[PDB]
């Protein structure tokens, strides 16, 4: 699989430091794992930094000049972004991209992105509440049940059902950002109403940023 | 953003659309333009590089041109799959920056309208034990992707403690949203019922829940 594996993102206090890594996978070294691009939630793509070779040279956006340093271990084809004196407005998804030149410049391969959050608020693990199947809202031969994943920071959170066994009928809704600065989301599964007595329903919630893991059994009443 | 694109464009399936990208001599004037497709909550994907060249796997119906300090992305045979944010990119020799357009949101129109499915959940015993109460109103399978939400305590409107998400495209190309009402356990207990009313293209779908104690 031709890909760029990112790491080193996460939550940092204002004024803090992160080192992003971008490891090339499935292709040979050609000095092209060479660009960092970021995207604030809701906003456009903002180019941050690039590196040239074989003679090393760093290029930087005005907004990061002096605070960020691009480098690459050529022998391990790993691109780095050292980020010092991180500001609130540096909060964004950071993509590394393979930068190439034919006639002109283009970025033909992007990492999946890593969320950098710059905030004085510390991480908070979710409270997980069962959304019980209702004794009337049982839509004839089906019932809705789910889990409320309440009051966590920052994103992301993962929800599975019955340890990955249950995928059909599952709808995990995008999170709401509450005024409190904490996220909530709901995961609902539509299931046969005959199975409610017999079949067990467990929502498995994982909040990596707070190292929080909750299994919540969802039963009627 | 240093390059200027229209915020949004739209057309019905099978038709064609153009997305302009406006710049200056130091960027588009003297350098090659790339176009990036971004689907919601995923990494950008290269469609077009060197003004007009398609990346491997990208079909002919996607085309790019450049004229002076402007670039154009053309999309024919419009599919619902083509709904995405489109960004032009180039080099700016004045600032020595890679630069981007602000992005253009492409909408595919004339898809069949559908009213929202609403499921309303009352507060869990467990949450009430924690001296909290959240009503969860879950709204799915509506098109176009816009709804208004109104919460009632018995018959009377309630504005306070409402948190609603923006609509988001599901995997079946219809939209989903959630609304949460925060209450005290005392507020939840003191009323006969609470309602989530969802209005979509002039029709209201309502769900009601009551304290079962
Ligand atoms: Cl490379």
């Amino acid at each position: 699989e031709v890909q760029l594996l990112e790491s080193g993102g996460g939550l940092v206090q204002p004024g803090g430091s992160l080192r992003l890594s971008c490891a090339a996978s499935g292709f040979t070294f050609r000095y092209e794992v060479a660009a960092w691009v970021r995207q604030a939630p809701g906003k456009g793509l903002e180019w941050v930094s690039a590196i040239s070779g074989p003679i090393p040279k760093g290029y930087y956006a005005d907004s990061v000049k002096g605070r960020f340093t691009i480098s690459r271990d050529n022998s391990k084809n790993t691109l780095y972004l050292q980020m010092n004196s991180l500001r609130a407005e540096d909060t964004a998804v950071y993509y590394c991209a393979r930068l190439r030149a034919d006639l002109g410049l283009y970025m033909d391969l992007w990492g999946r992105g890593t969320l950098v959050t710059v905030s004085s608020a510390s991480t908070k693990g979710p409270s997980v509440f069962p959304l019980a199947p209702s004794s009337k809202s049982t839509s004839g031969g089906t019932a809705a049940l789910g889990c409320l994943v309440k009051d966590y920071f920052p994103e992301p959170v993962t929800v599975s059902w019955n340890s990955g066994a249950l995928t059909s009928g599952v709808h995990t809704f995008p999170a709401v950002l509450q005024s409190s600065g904490l996220y909530s989301l709901s995961s609902v599964v539509t299931v046969p109403s005959s199975s409610l007595g017999t079949q067990t329903y467990i929502c498995n919630v994982n909040h990596k940023p707070s190292n929080t893991k909750v299994d919540k059994r969802v039963e009627p009443k | 953003s240093v390059l200027t694109q229209p915020p949004s464009v739209s057309a019905a399936p099978g038709q064609k659309v153009t997305i302009s990208c406006s710049g200056s001599s130091s960027n588009i004037g003297n350098h090659y333009v790339s176009w990036y497709q971004q689907l919601p909550g995923t990494a950008p994907k290269l469609l077009i590089y060197d003004n007009s060249e398609r990346t491997a796997g990208v079909p002919d119906r996607f085309s790019g041109s450049k004229s002076g300090t402007s670039a154009t992305l053309g999309i024919t045979g419009l599919q619902t799959g083509d709904e995405a944010d489109y960004y032009c990119g180039t080099w700016d020799e004045l600032t020595s920056n890679l630069v981007f357009g602000g992005g253009t949101k492409l909408t595919v129109l004339g898809q069949p309208k559908a009213a929202p499915s609403v499921t309303l959940f009352p507060p869990s015993s467990e949450e009430l034990q924690a001296n909290k109460a959240t009503l969860v109103c879950l709204i799915s399978d509506f098109y176009p992707g816009a709804v208004t939400v109104a919460w009632k305590a018995d018959s009377s409107p309630v504005k306070a403690g409402v948190e609603t998400t923006t609509p988001s495209k599901q995997s079946n190309n219809k939209y989903a949203a959630s609304s949460y009402l925060s209450l005290t356990p005392e507020q939840w207990k003191s009323h006969r019922s609470y309602s989530c009313q969802v209005t979509h293209e002039g029709s209201t779908v309502e769900k009601t829940v009551a304290p079962t104690e």
